[PDB]
């Protein structure tokens, strides 16, 4: 069952430099 | 450790008041007091004599010092009671200290039963006291200098505060730099808080230690010496007797206490 | 004989390559075990929403039936010389490593290329083995460690594979058919993505002669073009509350982005993760425990088990510590571990960081024996590193790490970092993300 | 645990005796 | 105190807190500048001498 | 020699009087408390029964009969072998530090 | 690079392999556990083991802590019903230090009273988290309810013992039961040399051989409590034979014969013949295998079930039903070897870890006294032969029989059935 | 049912301050000054607010 | 050793009132004129008293 528990799309409010699936956070945490 | 630096800070603003509230009435004493105790900031370096034109309200000691003074007198007893509260919260965190100096844990008893009529019974005595004072001798302590509009054209004959700052104004008269003279002065109430590091014998308190109660009397009595001689003016011999007294108090407090202590810690296998 | 010394004996990994890409390594030893297995590159990584947990069901079905062994053949067959088969499928490696003697090796490579190759993968099977999935997705649900660890991923690299949890969503399970297995092994049991190892009383030569013999027959072709390829996943710092206060104990596990498999930032941080330490209830040590943390937990009984992980995968890996304590001391913990990382982010010392140094060899060194341990090692290495990093290495990268490079280290990954804390049980006094995030910076430093 | 299987149940049959073990730095475990 | 102050490792704390503790000091020399308006020292510096 | 001065000075104490051993009356620091807590259980009932009776006699201000008071020669020293491997282990503990 | 098995005059034994690893584990070996304690002393031996940080004569709790940890290696206490092991391990660059902190454990304890009080508590959580696991449990009243003493004994301290043992109690198991003559040092990466010299140096103290034991004899007890487990655990178990003699082999070549663990994980167990034998019946989870306890003096030889409550009653009988038939001569040759073999893998594969091969020097030198090289106990096994495995099936159906069961035993069939 | 002195928080820090606080038995008059000073404290202050009004 | 914000005997009370002190998740504006009252009373007394110096 805890395998049935996703986190919902945060798309909506996620800022522009995280918003790609692909690319990482860290080269975009320093300007964030 | 934090009640007696909250004790020393009430201490402190309890002294402010004082010196401050006697202002109020505006007598001779009173301005001319005012003007020798304010005009001491001048010796700081630098920015003291800006100080004491920022306190005076302008070149001197007039109407502005007088109401801010009166506003101030207004504003600090009640910092001395939120103090005064947090005085006691320290203290009702680990409990009074008996004078023996063991913890007395083992044998408490609650305090409303007992300790109610027993604080009743000291302050009737002080009142006894207090109302003695007032209803024979009003003017007993006060200078009856007092008596009198102050006149800034005419210096007293001699200028003194309360009794209860004679000792610190004599050690201030002591030392004769002007700049040492108030390091000295606000010294000689901040080494309060340099006693709880200063302590090095294995008992707290002095019961079983009569050598510190010697020493402790013997600072006792330099202090009435201090107050003494700052009633008394500058002169001979009061000049010499002020300095050695000024430098017995600190030696005392600084060296005598904890050599004596090392010696007492010696002297019991320990 | 001294450290170094003996450090340098260490029997070396020959390292091969067949034709087909089966890069067949071996490590000579006198014992008369050996562990020989396949390590390929397939899990939740690569699995996409549609037919997450195929990995899990494949390697169920693996040992039940593989065409040339008609089914529990191969177990009497396994059985007969004594022979322990096991497989663990994590979420980017999977192996089938067989544990039996140096003689038996010609038997064991056979079965292993029996099994990763020639799999019946029987529709009955599978009907059979889609219970038995059901039944450990209620028990891990039960597993009080690995729901949060699951749940560290999950909010972690949400949106991600990575955050697709191995065995898979209890409705995949329910969906999966042959053809998503089927396609699921013809796309990832590629022989380039494989690694035959084997430890012990095993001959590199003879290792190599009986792939050849056996695994020739893999091949490297992926049907008409569709090649899978590694998608770049990202950390996502975030939190996820699953407060259930009928549960005894509360498991919270915070971690932050850390390294890849190949990255020098690793040796270091592990040597910090060393500093701050582990801790169980039944230590022993108790208030003496050089861990700080440690230390000050067990004085005021404040956890029940804490450790720290260095999760890592191919670019990215999750960083931190997991701990389990009672209600009312989440916070506090929280206060005390984030601490400690701003101790080690802010001062550290030769002294505490020479004692990491010697956890972290002594954990290298201990954990490499035994023929299944080096096995592991081989087959993991290959693959991650792209080769088996001698011990002589290691200690080389040890000794080159001081305080000034746990220092450096520790700030570019533990200061100022937003973390992706994940929480089980009765969790309320675990302070708000906020709180945890401002608690990441130090107004002193 | 929960152990609703028979796979998973596999192996929880003791059949030697019991040998407690508690360490320093290391959790206890008993077999 | 005096001895258990005096360790190896306590002047390596000291140290590494050199730096943040020295111009945590420098921070509050600004902050003192400037709030005083000490013209002293704003008078060499440029472009806010001109307020004087 | 020294030893009657040590005896005029503990003549002169106080606590011989109030029918205390010495380490009665030592101050309570995290050492000291330590070490108390570290006390078997006889030592420790009769130390807080000393300390009692104490107590009750300077709360009343009688001192504690002639005859029975604690003599030089029969004060024993219970508390200072507990007292000085508690500071031996944290002075350990501190070295240690540094 | 082989095994020096020297023995001093005083009666230690020690024993070294200088393997050149890159870490090296020193582990004293002692004849002491639970079935030396007495009916007074219960628990004891469940405090020492979890006595291995208190204040040592040269070596504070302070010191030994922050040394062993600072150097990196570890100490395991890891304890038996009549043996309790001592190890260190770490780079052997610096394993001078921990076996002197060891030695120190070992033969140089204090026992301060404050420290064991405050330890006491330790008991108890270790107790509870032991007996997690159901087995602890089964396994513990199959101890109680098949000897009447000695190696009935529990690994942990009984509930009233609990904050009742005394330094004193721990200073007399000490030096009655910690003598060299009942000791043995064991070495893995280190040389003889300096083991001997440390021998020598340190143990020699505590001279003579102890407090003798006492026989343990059987009660066929059937200690039984509803625990409420929705897993029923039984075991029913006869006295087999003492270790270290032919009936031992032919009993632990039996147990392979019933089938005795998974070897495919996630497997159906096809070779063994106790889980063929109640997979046909009973179509719920369940587990059935061998259980082989071979203690010096006696030895345990049964069958251990896991099932549900509801068919924990044929899950007993049919397995043990099983078991007649192999004692009524219902033995295939390739099965015999095919249990020879699992047996001869598994002894290889024991001592394949370098612990393995540590806690494997350490019994032989406890226990005969004489090491033998490996091939020498490939060999003896298979010395065995069909007819004495047959038995050995004998013995054990024949034989009076002790039960141990825990979960719902509304449905368990008594000893008496 | 429970105390309103060990309930109601006013009267519960009441009672711990000074009606259920421990106190040492053998407290001399020397500690008694303190109370006198809260009282030489209110006794000012009241005191001071009726100066306050004609002055 | 432990945190100085639930230790200490003021930074307690300041900590359980205002620092971790649990408020509802969704007060709205109306609730914050609470505090502005209380700095309605602090901003106001600093003022108060400076014309307490010249009045
Ligand atoms: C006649 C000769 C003796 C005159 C008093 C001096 C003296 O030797 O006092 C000894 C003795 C004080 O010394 P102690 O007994 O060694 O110590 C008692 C503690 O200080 C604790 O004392 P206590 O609080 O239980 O009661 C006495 C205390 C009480 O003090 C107060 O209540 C405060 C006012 C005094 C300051 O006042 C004094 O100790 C001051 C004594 C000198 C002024 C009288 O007092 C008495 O025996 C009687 C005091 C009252 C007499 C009326
Ligand atoms: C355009 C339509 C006319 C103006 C809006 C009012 C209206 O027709 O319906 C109010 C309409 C219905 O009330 P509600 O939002 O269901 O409930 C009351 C709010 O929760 C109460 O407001 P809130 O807590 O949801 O949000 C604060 C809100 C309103 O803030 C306040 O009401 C408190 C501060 C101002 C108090 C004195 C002016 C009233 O602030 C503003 O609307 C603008 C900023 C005002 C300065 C303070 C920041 O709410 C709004 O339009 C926003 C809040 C009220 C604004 C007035
Ligand atoms: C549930 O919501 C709450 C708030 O805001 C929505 C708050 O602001 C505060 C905190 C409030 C303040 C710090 C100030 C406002 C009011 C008070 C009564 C606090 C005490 C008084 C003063 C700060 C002013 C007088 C003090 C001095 C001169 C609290 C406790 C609160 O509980
Ligand atoms: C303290 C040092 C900084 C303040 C100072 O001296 O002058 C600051 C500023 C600028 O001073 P300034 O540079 O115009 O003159 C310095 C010399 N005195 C102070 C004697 C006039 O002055 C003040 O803030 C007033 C003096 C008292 C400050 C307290
Ligand atoms: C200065 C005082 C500081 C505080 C002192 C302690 C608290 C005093 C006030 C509370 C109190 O005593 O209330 C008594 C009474 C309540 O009812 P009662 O049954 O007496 O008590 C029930 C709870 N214990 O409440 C009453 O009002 C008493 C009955 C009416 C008056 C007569
Ligand atoms: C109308 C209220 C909220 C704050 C409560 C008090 C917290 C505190 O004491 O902070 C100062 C801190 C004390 O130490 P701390 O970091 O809390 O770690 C304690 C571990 N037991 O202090 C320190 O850690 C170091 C000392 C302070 C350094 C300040 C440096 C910058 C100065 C400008
Ligand atoms: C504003 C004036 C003061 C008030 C109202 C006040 C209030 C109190 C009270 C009521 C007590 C308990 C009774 C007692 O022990 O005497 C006390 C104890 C104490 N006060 Fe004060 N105090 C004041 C000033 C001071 C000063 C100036 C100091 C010294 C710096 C100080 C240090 C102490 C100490 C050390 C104790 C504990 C005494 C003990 O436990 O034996 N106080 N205070
Ligand atoms: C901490 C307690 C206080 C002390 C130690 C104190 C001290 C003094 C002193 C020494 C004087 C001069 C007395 C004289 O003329 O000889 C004085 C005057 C005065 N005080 Fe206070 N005071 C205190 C509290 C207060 C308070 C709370 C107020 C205001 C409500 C106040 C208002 C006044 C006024 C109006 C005068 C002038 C009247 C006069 O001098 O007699 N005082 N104060
Ligand atoms: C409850 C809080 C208070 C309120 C609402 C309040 C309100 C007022 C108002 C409306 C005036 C008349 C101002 C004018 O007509 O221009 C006034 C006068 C005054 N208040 Fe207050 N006051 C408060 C507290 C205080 C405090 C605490 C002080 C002293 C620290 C103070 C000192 C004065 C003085 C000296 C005046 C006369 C000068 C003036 O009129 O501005 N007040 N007050």
């Amino acid at each position: 069952s805890h395998t049935d528990i996703r986190v919902p799309d945060f798309s909506d409010y996620r800022r522009a430099e995280v918003l790609d699936s692909t690319k990482s956070s860290k080269e975009s945490s320093d300007a964030r | 450790l934090e009640t007696w630096n909250i004790g020393v800070v009430l201490l402190f603003t309890v002294m402010a008041t004082a010196f401050m509230g006697y202002v109020l009435p505006w007598g001779q004493m009173s301005f001319w007091g005012a003007t020798v105790i304010t005009n001491l900031l001048s010796a700081i370096p630098y920015i003291g004599t800006d100080l004491v034109e920022w306190i005076w309200g302008g070149f001197s000691v007039d109407k502005a010092t007088l109401t801010r003074f009166f506003a101030f007198h207004f504003i600090l007893p009640f910092i001395i009671t939120a103090l005064a509260a947090v005085h006691l919260l320290f203290l009702h965190e680990t409990g009074s200290n008996n004078p023996t100096g063991i913890s007395s844990d083992m044998d408490k008893i609650p305090f409303h039963p007992y300790y109610t009529i027993k604080d009743i019974l000291g302050a009737l005595f002080m009142m006894l006291i207090l109302l003695i004072l007032v209803l024979f001798s009003p003017d007993l302590l006060g200078d009856p200098d007092n008596y009198t509009p102050a006149n800034p054209l005419n210096t007293p004959p001699h200028i003194k505060p309360e009794w209860y700052f004679l000792f610190a104004y004599a050690i201030l008269r002591s030392i004769p730099n002007k700049l040492g003279g108030v390091l000295a002065l606000v010294a000689s109430i901040l080494i309060l808080i340099l006693m709880p590091m200063l302590h090095t014998s294995k008992q707290r308190s002095m019961m079983f230690r009569p050598l510190s109660q010697c020493l402790f009397w013997m600072l006792v009595a330099d202090l009435i010496t201090l107050t003494w001689i700052g009633g008394q003016p500058v002169e001979h011999p009061f000049i010499i007797i002020g300095q050695l007294a000024s430098i017995l108090y600190f030696l005392i407090i600084l060296v005598l206490m904890p050599i004596t202590s090392i010696i007492e810690n010696n002297l019991l296998k320990w | 004989a001294t450290y170094a010394q003996a450090l340098q004996s260490v029997p070396e990994t020959q390292v091969s390559q067949l034709d087909n890409g089966l890069r067949v390594a071996s490590e000579q030893s006198s014992q008369p075990t050996c562990t020989v297995g396949v390590w390929i590159d397939a899990g939740s990584r690569y699995e996409n929403e549609k037919n997450n947990g195929a990995g899990y069901f494949v390697e169920h079905l693996a040992f039940k039936g593989t065409k040339n062994r008609p089914g529990s053949a191969l177990e009497k067959e396994v059985e007969s010389m004594g022979a322990h088969l096991n497989a663990y499928s994590t979420r980017e490696h999977t192996a089938y490593y067989i544990k039996a003697l140096s003689k038996d090796l010609p038997k064991a490579v056979e079965l292993l290329a029996d099994i990763v190759q020639n799999c019946s993968l029987e529709d009955s099977q599978i009907e059979k083995e889609r219970d038995v999935i059901l039944q450990e997705l209620q028990e891990n649900d039960s597993s009080m460690r690995d729901v949060v660890f699951d749940y560290l991923h999950a909010t972690a690299f949400q949106g991600t594979p990575l955050a697709q949890s191995v065995e898979g969503p209890s409705e995949n399970v329910r969906k999966l058919s042959r053809a998503d297995l089927t396609e699921y092994v013809s796309q990832h049991y590629k022989a380039p993505r494989m690694v035959l190892a084997a430890a012990g009383g095993v001959e590199h030569r003879q290792l190599l002669d009986l792939a050849q013999k056996h695994f020739s027959s893999l091949s490297g072709t992926y049907v008409e073009d569709a090649v899978p390829a590694f998608t770049p996943c990202r950390f996502t710092g975030s939190e996820i509350r699953h407060r259930d206060d009928a549960l005894p104990l509360a498991h919270v596990a915070i971690a932050v982005e850390g390294p890849g498999w190949a990255n020098p930032d690793n040796v270091p941080l592990q040597v910090a993760n060393a500093i701050i330490g582990h801790y169980d209830s039944t230590y022993g040590g108790g208030t003496h425990m050089s861990s700080t943390l440690a230390s000050v937990a067990a004085t005021r009984k404040l956890c029940q088990s804490f450790q720290t992980f260095n999760i890592c995968y191919a670019e990215t890996g999750l960083l931190g510590a997991h701990f389990v304590c009672d209600n009312m001391s989440i916070d506090d913990m929280m206060f005390f571990l984030q601490g400690q990382w701003m101790r080690l982010c802010t001062s550290a010392t030769e002294s505490e960081v020479v004692r990491g140094k010697n956890i972290l060899r002594n954990a290298l060194v201990s954990h490499l024996d035994g023929t299944t341990p080096v096995c592991e090692d081989i087959g993991r290495s290959l693959l991650t590193y792209g080769r088996r990093i001698p011990l002589a290495e290691w200690e080389s990268r040890i000794a080159e790490v001081d305080a000034s490079v746990v220092r450096e280290v520790c700030s570019k990954y533990f200061y100022d970092q937003c973390p992706a804390v994940a929480g089980l049980g009765p969790i309320e006094q675990l302070p708000d993300y906020n709180r945890i995030r401002s608690g990441m910076f130090w107004l002193r430093f | 645990r929960s152990f609703l299987c028979r796979e998973s149940l596999s192996g929880q049959a003791a059949g030697r005796p019991l040998v407690a073990s508690v360490g320093l730095n290391v959790p206890a475990s008993v077999r | 105190m005096l001895s258990r102050f005096l360790g190896p490792r306590y002047r390596e704390l000291a140290r590494n807190w050199i730096p943040t503790a020295s111009m945590w000091g420098a921070v509050g020399a600004v902050g003192l500048v400037w709030a005083t308006d000490w013209r002293l020292i704003l008078d060499w510096v440029p472009y806010i001498n001109g307020k004087f | 020699w020294l030893e009657g001065i040590r005896k005029w000075y503990y003549n002169a104490a106080g606590f011989n009087k109030l029918g205390l051993m010495r380490d009665d009356t030592i101050y309570e620091d995290d050492d000291v408390k330590e070490a108390i807590r570290r006390l078997p259980e006889n030592l420790y009932n009769d130390r807080v029964f000393r300390i009692k009776r104490a107590l009750d006699l300077t709360m009343r201000q009688q001192i504690l009969p002639k005859e029975q008071w604690t003599k030089y020669e029969e004060d024993k020293f219970y508390l200072e072998p507990y007292l000085k491997e508690v500071i031996r282990e944290r002075k350990e503990r501190e070295e240690w530090a540094k | 690079q082989d095994l020096e098995f020297t023995r001093l005059p005083n009666g230690l034994v020690i024993a070294s392999l200088e393997n050149y690893a890159p870490a090296s584990r020193i582990g004293l070996f002692i004849k002491a556990g639970s079935r030396y304690e007495d009916s007074n002393n219960l628990g004891t031996s469940h405090l020492l083991r979890l006595a291995s940080s208190l204040t040592t004569k040269g070596a504070s709790s302070f010191k030994i802590t922050r040394g062993i940890e600072a150097v990196g290696g570890k100490l395991s206490v890891t304890s038996t019903r009549e043996s309790m092991a001592y190890t260190v391990e770490c780079l052997r660059d610096d394993i001078e230090i921990l076996m002197e902190f060891l030695l120190n454990v070992t033969a140089a304890p204090e026992f301060r009273r404050w420290e064991v009080a405050a330890l006491q508590s330790q008991l108890r959580i270790d107790k509870a988290v032991a007996f997690q696991n159901p087995q602890a449990q089964v396994l513990e009243n199959l101890h109680a309810a098949a000897y009447r003493n000695a190696l009935a004994n529990s690994l942990y301290c009984p509930d009233y013992r609990i904050g009742k043992v005394t330094p004193d109690q721990l200073h007399y198991y000490v030096q009655n039961h910690f003598t060299s003559a009942r000791m043995a040092l064991i070495g893995l990466g280190v040389s003889h040399p300096v083991l001997k010299q440390v021998a020598e140096r340190f143990l020699n103290m505590r001279g003579g051989l102890g407090l003798s034991g006492a026989k343990a004899k059987y009660r066929g007890g059937e200690i039984r409590d509803q625990n409420g487990d929705s897993l029923v655990h039984a075991a029913l178990v006869a006295e087999s034979a003492a270790t270290g003699s032919a009936e031992a082999n032919a009993f632990s070549v039996l147990q392979h014969v019933l089938g005795a663990g998974p070897h495919v994980k996630r497997g159906s167990n096809a070779t063994s013949s106790l889980y063929q034998a109640v997979a046909k019946g009973v179509h719920q989870p369940f587990d059935v295998s061998a259980f082989n306890a071979s203690y010096s003096d006696s030895g345990l030889f049964g069958i251990y079930t896991i099932s549900q409550a509801a068919s924990a009653g044929d899950v007993i009988k049919s397995a043990y039903d099983q078991v007649k038939t192999i004692a009524q001569g219902n033995l295939s040759n390739t099965d015999v070897q095919a249990a020879k073999n699992k047996l001869k893998a598994g002894y290889l594969m024991s001592v394949e870890s370098s612990e393995g091969f540590l806690d494997e020097v350490g019994s032989q030198a406890l226990v005969a006294g004489s090491y033998v090289q490996p091939s020498t106990v490939l060999q003896q096994i298979d010395s065995v032969a069909d007819a004495d495995v047959i038995n050995a099936a004998k013995k054990f159906v024949s034989g009076r029989k002790s039960m141990a069961a825990s979960g719902n035993l509304g449905h368990t069939p008594f000893v008496d059935e | 049912m429970t105390n309103i002195r060990k309930s109601h928080p006013l009267m519960k820090i009441i009672n711990n301050a000074f009606i259920d606080l421990p106190a040492p038995s053998n407290i001399s008059s020397w500690w008694n000054f303190g109370s006198l000073l809260g009282i030489c404290l209110i006794l000012q202050i009241l005191t001071g607010l009726f100066l306050a009004m004609h002055y």
